[PDB]
């Protein structure tokens, strides 16, 4: 799992993208790179023991509609170190870094009942009090809560479900 | 799954331009500092075994050349160094002052005077690491080296050009026997060298005092690497003494070198190795610890007069030179089975 | 042209990269210019795309990353035959006696397969050493192997010298002496002994001394054995004297640590028995000719029980085990009659 | 601007154009050679204990089936083999 | 510096009969008490403190490194009830404290002893247990990302011991006299830490459990205790 080796490439690529302001374009470039890594015929090649130069240039020939100067050179660095499989994780961490820089957050709202638009509106306002970032609410419907709303801002969770209140009470006794 | 000194601003530099310009291959930057080992990024032209110059007047020896890294050991107080300092590779292997004027002096392993009697009056510089004379350049040992102890001189003869191990436990008289052997050469025409590895400084002061009471000090060179000095200096200390002994050997004179606690050298090379993350071996010693002592002790030779004429460009004719070695080893309760003693 | 580049230099191990098409084979040889001096490399492993891990046959000092390397497309090959008699050579087969070029007509590779099972020969002609304990307790045949087992300072070199005097002078044929990890002083003593005896012109000498890098000492024995095999295939009966087999295994251990082989028991290489067997099986007498072999083996600490002495016992026809205890009491030769024997008895 | 399905089809197209094909499940290539042990990339259908056929009428045994290579041992003189052999 | 050092032959009598006859200790030198667990290397040092303080007039420093708090508390109240406390400076880093404290407490005590030396005085420096200092480095070493050496010790053991030992020394301006207790693990006098400690001392007194078990105290082994002054 490449969670720990993806950070340097994500950070460096994001800083360079910021200096040249084409952050959205860089995200497109990385999305394209992540999808070619999932291909059945490429995922076989990436596991073979080819020398980095040959392997990279095959990938670069396949990777049309990227910028030679910058994006394809990121590809070269990752090929040297044998880390092209880190691209599906470098993409996620680049998106995280962008969300942090743009002071914008994505959070999930979960309930057994489909929420009314006024409920979602007040949720967004309250969350923007709790969180400095603006919030994009994601609606998930799950009968598990049985009632109430589960607020899931990533690792930070506020539980407002009856079932949670019940299984919390059961351990008090 | 691990990083390899791929870090943010270096990666950003390579992102801007992958085929980064030639610039100078002569220089680089420190990226890590710990326990007297530094990692340097750059130095594309650094040779294995080369001296790297550091800020101030300090040096390091390039021991590991790896894929975009150089591992180097610092030959002095390292804790003042910092990440991001520039470093420049010299063209130089380590060399030490050498000559007749070193007699009667006490010097560190870089040949700097440490007794306070003023600057040296050496006769040029010699490489610390050098190859021994070949098979056809030797001559058989037949002249004696008179120790002065009845038991040794009768039952265990030592000749000019011999390598005689002195081995025993702590506090068994090893140092005393060796230094008495130096004193007996006070009026013998054999120059003496005493190199002390890892010993406490006041013990060296005490033996120099005994060497000064007798007339022996005016005939000997003392090379010191105390317990407070870096492992690189202790590890390199025997070879500098050998390089000073080879001056007399290659010019048709006789010398006697007393390596003291060659074991306290082996510990030093081990420290360097394990800090440089090389594969460990038996008792965690590096695999190439035999090669260390093997290429040190094989310099002790007697060389035929044709080698002396070829070296001195005919200035000295018809005289053989010699270098006699007396290594000292410490046993853990006498077990010869240990790796360094064996 | 030179088609490869050095990518790492760690002690005696040099990493070289080539284009993925032209990767040199295992035990191939490569050549690089170290300062003013030509340095030979021997390929040990093919790892990844285009990279070979190699062992240096000389001093590693002065090597840079990015030096060009040329793939000589063959193993190390040495001069063999009549032109080697009376000459001293190193691991590469270069002359180190300062008498000029060898002037050979043929060169053979030091890596080769052993004689086939079908090709072996059985004969039991006894040979007389003139030494009581050896003739009595461990009689020699002709074409067998003789191991002299001992720790430090017990008489291996004196016994080998006396055996050389007694067997060689009467032999009326060629001989090869291999010095593996031998003291330079003793090599000079032996050379001057042979020339003063006026027998030097029937003996070929190969020396790899203690000070030499692990690559040199590792492959010296194979060089001497290749010369012995050249004389054997001409149809002759030859003597092969190997001054210590232990440091072949020990150079292998030093090399093995840095080759990335996982360590084994008592710190030895995993391949210890394989390496020993690949050396010893070549030393035999076939239906075309005979090699007679005398080998000294260092037993560490007189243990006689650690893997290197243990593995070497299997290969030998005659076994003489010198004991420190008998020598210490002052009796020479120090042969232990209770542990020494020959399959000719 | 393009969608995931679009990008997936374009990736497959350009992979086809530049000829980065995959191995056949019963075949592979040697990628490392050392001390009588050889590493093979491919052989997706090889089973542990199976015999792997080498050039020159030589054999090997599949002992270490791994995610990205098959560690095999040569049953004869191994020194001929090279990285890149089928 | 080597140029700054000094040497003296002056016998400094200690009351204990065995130490003086077998291993005489001179003023301005180093003395080491080697022993396993519970063989008397703390109590012997308290007798030395009593007897040496008879003929010594100057200041003294005591470094409690990784030992029992109770020993230090008892010591402090003995010093204060005899009014000799006015001349002793104490640093405590005892065995309940986390590794960093126990590692750097020794260096602190040396800093104070060096001040009183550099004022030109003569100073007595007592170290409660130097073994703990190397062991704290062992406890920290693997977490710092360093491959183990010998019997699981840190690879830099010899330098860590040397860099501390070389500055507890006499100079041409003043002199430090020091007694160091040296714990040996599992009664193994060949263990690398005690083994490298032997080389740094002038008089070494080796205690043994076999002699203590016979009732004979102080349990000095005369066939291993030695001095540079004999
Ligand atoms: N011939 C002798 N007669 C009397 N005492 C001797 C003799 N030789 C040595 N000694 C004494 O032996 C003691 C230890 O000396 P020395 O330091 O040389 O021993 P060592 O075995 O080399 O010790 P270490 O390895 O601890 O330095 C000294 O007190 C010295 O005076
Ligand atoms: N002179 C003595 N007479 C009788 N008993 C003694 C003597 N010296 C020491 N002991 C015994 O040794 C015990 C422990 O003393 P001390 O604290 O000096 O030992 P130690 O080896 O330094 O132990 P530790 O490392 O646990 O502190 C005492 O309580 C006592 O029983
Ligand atoms: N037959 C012998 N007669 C006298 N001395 C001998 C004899 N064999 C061995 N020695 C002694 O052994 C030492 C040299 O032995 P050598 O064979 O060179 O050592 P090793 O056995 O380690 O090669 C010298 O002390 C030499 O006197
Ligand atoms: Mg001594
Ligand atoms: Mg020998
Ligand atoms: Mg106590």
């Amino acid at each position: 799992e490449f969670i720990t080796v993806a950070r340097p490439y994500a950070k460096a690529a994001f800083d360079f993208a910021v200096e040249h302001q084409s952050v959205e374009r860089w995200q497109d470039m990385l999305a394209f790179a992540a999808e070619v890594t999932k291909n059945e015929q490429m995922a076989e090649l990436l596991s073979g023991a080819l020398a980095p130069e040959t392997l990279a240039e095959s990938f670069i020939a396949v990777a049309g509609e990227q910028l030679d100067e910058n994006g394809q050179n990121l590809i070269r660095v990752m090929a040297e170190n044998g880390r092209l499989n880190a691209l599906p994780d470098v993409l996620e961490q680049f998106i995280h870094l962008r969300a942090v820089s743009e002071a914008t957050a994505e959070v999930d709202v979960i309930s057994a009942a489909a929420l009314s638009e006024q409920q979602l509106a007040k949720i967004s306002a309250a969350m923007e009090k709790r969180l400095s970032r603006k919030v994009k609410l994601n609606a998930k419907i799950d009968k598990s809560v049985m009632a109430g709303v589960i607020i899931r801002a990533g690792d930070m969770v506020i539980d407002g479900s009856v079932r949670g209140r019940l299984e919390r009470l059961a351990d008090v006794l | 799954q691990l990083n390899s000194t791929e870090i943010s601003e270096l990666i950003k530099q390579r992102i801007a331009q992958f085929n980064v310009v030639s610039e100078a291959h002569n220089e680089g930057t420190i990226v890590s500092v710990s326990d007297g080992v530094i990692r340097i990024h750059g130095l594309a032209d650094a040779m294995q075994g080369e001296m790297i110059s550091l800020p101030g007047n300090r040096y390091a020896i390039a021991l590991n050349l790896e894929r975009d890294s150089v591992g180097a050991v610092v030959m002095g107080p390292y804790a003042d160094l910092a990440e991001g300092m520039k470093v420049k590779a010299t063209g130089r292997i380590l060399e030490v002052p050498v000559g007749r004027g070193l007699l009667g002096r006490v010097v560190n392993t870089l040949g700097a005077p440490i007794d306070g009697k003023g600057p040296l009056d050496h006769d040029g510089f010699s490489a610390v690491e050098a190859i021994a004379p070949g098979v056809i350049e030797r001559q058989s040992v037949d002249q004696p080296v008179q120790t002065g102890y009845k038991a040794v001189d009768s039952m265990i003869p030592i000749g000019r050009g011999q390598r005689e191990l002195i081995i025993g436990d702590r506090q068994t008289g090893k140092t005393a026997l060796a230094i008495d052997a130096i004193i007996n050469q006070r009026d013998s025409g054999i120059k003496a060298i005493y190199v002390a590895i890892g010993q406490k400084a006041s013990t060296i002061s005490n033996v120099v005092r005994k060497l000064e009471e007798h007339g022996a000090l005016a005939n000997t060179i003392v090379v010191v690497a105390t317990a407070s000095e870096s492992a690189a200096l202790q590890y390199l200390a025997p070879y500098a003494g050998a390089a000073m002994g080879e001056y007399f050997r290659d010019r048709g004179e006789d010398a006697l070198i007393i390596y003291d606690d060659l074991s306290k050298q082996a510990v030093a090379y081990r420290q360097i190795s394990l800090l440089l993350r090389r594969p460990p071996g038996r008792e965690a010693f590096p695999g190439d610890v035999f090669y260390l002592h093997s290429r040190l002790l094989e310099r002790a030779a007697r060389v035929n007069a044709e080698y002396v004429e070829a070296f001195t460009k005919g200035e000295v004719k018809g005289k053989t030179g010699s270098l006699t070695a007396l290594p000292i080893i410490e046993t853990q309760a006498g077990d010869v089975s240990a790796f360094v003693p064996t | 042209m030179a088609t490869g580049k050095i990518v790492q230099v760690i002690g005696a191990v040099v990493d070289v990269e080539f284009p993925q098409d032209a990767v040199p084979r295992v035990y191939d040889a490569l050549e690089v210019q170290n300062g003013n001096e030509r340095l030979v490399l021997e390929v040990q492993q093919q790892l990844g795309g285009g990279i070979v891990r190699t062992i240096a046959m000389g001093s590693s000092d002065g090597l840079r990353r990015g030096l060009d390397v040329k793939d000589l497309e063959h193993p190390i090959e040495v001069p063999v035959g009549k032109a080697t008699l009376g000459r001293i050579m190193n691991v590469l087969g270069e002359p180190v006696d300062m008498k000029g070029e060898i002037g050979e007509e043929e060169r053979w590779a030091i890596h080769r397969a052993a004689p086939s099972y079908e090709e072996l020969s059985n004969s039991q002609e006894l040979l007389e050493t003139g030494i009581k304990v050896i003739d009595l307790m461990a009689p020699f045949a002709k074409g067998g192997k003789v191991g002299l087992f001992g720790g430090a300072g017990v008489g291996k070199t004196v016994n080998m010298m006396e055996l050389i005097r007694n067997i060689a002078i009467e032999h009326s044929g060629y001989s090869v002496f291999a010095g593996v990890g031998e003291r330079t002083r003793e090599g000079n003593d032996f050379y001057h002994e042979m020339t003063d005896s006026n027998v030097i012109d029937k003996v070929s000498l190969v020396y790899g001394q203690m000070n030499e890098p692990p690559g040199n000492r590792l492959r010296v024995a194979l060089t001497g054995l290749t010369m012995a095999e050249k004389f054997r295939d001409e149809g002759r009966d030859v003597l092969l004297f190997v001054d210590n087999i232990y440091r072949y295994t020990l150079a292998g251990t030093e090399v093995s640590a840095l080759l990335g082989r996982m360590p084994s028991a008592v710190g030895y290489q995993p391949t210890l028995a394989e390496e020993m067997g690949v050396l010893q099986e070549r030393i035999t007498s076939t239906k075309t000719g005979s090699i007679t072999s005398v080998q000294a083996v260092y037993v560490p600490a007189d243990d006689l029980t650690d893997p290197s002495p243990a593995t070497t016992f299997a290969h030998l026809d005659a076994t003489v085990v010198l004991s420190r205890q008998i020598a210490s009491l002052g009796i020479y030769p120090a042969v232990d009659p209770l542990d020494s024997t020959s399959r000719q008895l």
